[PDB]
């Protein structure tokens, strides 16, 4: 049911997508769904990427 | 063989142009489209020869 709440209308401090475009996320369907988010503090080395 | 060469990634995220166009923006979908184009062109040339 939910979209556009933080997809566009939020203070994007950092928002980086791989394999997909942020603006196209409202038209897609996801399988084996995690859509989960991992809540951590992660120090400050902002190199969480492939 | 020709028909079976269409379901090949050739080093792209997918073998379907519709999925690439739906999931991805043009300036950085161009590279996936390019790899698919090169692979399919090579297969067609081999068939014709």
């Amino acid at each position: 049911a939910d979209y556009s709440v933080l997809y566009n209308s939020a203070s994007f401090s950092t928002f980086k997508c791989y394999g997909v475009s942020p603006t196209k996320l409202n038209d897609l369907c996801f399988t084996n769904v995690y859509a989960d988010s991992f809540v951590i503090r992660g120090d400050e080395v902002r190199q969480i990427a492939p | 063989t020709l028909v079976k060469q269409l379901s090949s990634n050739f080093g792209a995220i997918s073998s379907v142009l519709n999925d690439i166009l739906s999931r991805l923006d043009p300036p950085e979908a161009e590279v996936q489209i390019d790899r698919l184009i090169t692979g399919r062109l090579q297969s067609l040339q081999t068939y014709v020869t």
